[PDB]
């Protein structure tokens, strides 16, 4: 009964570390998230830039 | 109304009036731990609603007052706290009337001296263990000194502690053993349900006051 119990309470300490696995990847991804298209796209636009220069 | 002893010679003369109620009230806490929950579950069943409230109950009462080594002594509560109302629920409910025992009487385990005594040095000498480990292996009984006051003392009151909560059982188990005996020996038993309830009311409380009673004395006991 008390490893019962204490599979109870490390029960609910497991959903809440699931939770927080979520809460963590969510900041990572939502970083990645407008990250992803700011280096495509700036990549793209400075070298444009540069590549435009010379080209003048 | 007799409570010396059952004629059950042992080479030493040993009660036997001690022993058959102990017998049964042990067996029955004992059994009662599969009436349901042979196979426990998260999911609380049949036994478990009964077992868990009380082991829950039991940790709320001890790591408070324990300390912080209270898993070496759970058993310590959980045992004396069950076993004690339970059999003061044995003690002052459970009736053997029409049968006697030719040697002694018996209602109780904890009637005799002999019970409460053994119980309450059981648990006094768990606090001397416990000082054991968890104090100086040169002065654990008799440790502190003020300005002295306290010469040959801090031990002298460890004496009769465990002899302070066994009598302390002793009169309440006489209580109620006196209060049902004497209204019947006044009167046929409808009379005395008034205060039925009453002698009812100290046997249920016992529970908790010597739980956290023998459990003060174990938190004394972490140091």
């Amino acid at each position: 009964l008390g490893d019962f119990m204490d599979k109870r309470d490390a029960s609910i300490k497991e959903q809440l570390s699931g939770v927080k696995d979520t809460s963590s990847e969510v900041k990572q991804l939502e970083e990645q998230a407008n990250a992803v298209m700011r280096a495509a796209r700036a990549e793209i636009s400075a070298a444009l830039n540069k590549m435009k220069k010379e080209t003048q | 109304v007799g409570q010396h002893f059952y004629w059950q010679i042992g080479g030493f003369q040993i009660h036997g009036q001690v022993l058959i109620t102990s017998w049964v009230v042990i067996a029955i806490l004992l059994g009662s731990a599969a009436i349901a929950v042979r196979s426990p579950q998260t999911i609380p069943t049949g036994g478990q609603n009964f077992f868990e409230y009380v082991l829950e109950f039991i940790r709320d009462v001890s790591k408070t007052q324990i300390g912080e080594e209270y898993r070496p002594w759970v058993p310590f509560i959980g045992t004396m706290f069950l076993f004690i109302f339970v059999s003061n629920w044995s003690g002052a409910l459970l009736p053997w009337k029409i049968i006697q025992l030719p040697h002694g009487e018996l209602a109780a385990p904890t009637n005799d001296i002999n019970t409460t005594v053994a119980l309450a040095l059981l648990t006094s000498v768990a606090y001397f263990y416990a000082g054991l480990t968890k104090k100086g292996l040169g002065y654990f009984g008799k440790y502190i000194q003020p300005t002295p006051i306290l010469l040959p003392i801090n031990i002298l009151e460890d004496f009769t502690k465990p002899l302070s909560l066994s009598f302390r059982l002793f009169g309440n188990i006489l209580a109620d053993e006196l209060v049902v005996v004497v209204l019947v020996s006044l009167v046929p038993l409808v009379v005395p349900i008034p205060v039925m309830f009453l002698g009812l009311f100290t046997s249920g409380i016992q529970a908790l006051i010597f739980a956290t009673l023998a459990a003060a004395y174990i938190g004394e006991s972490l140091e």
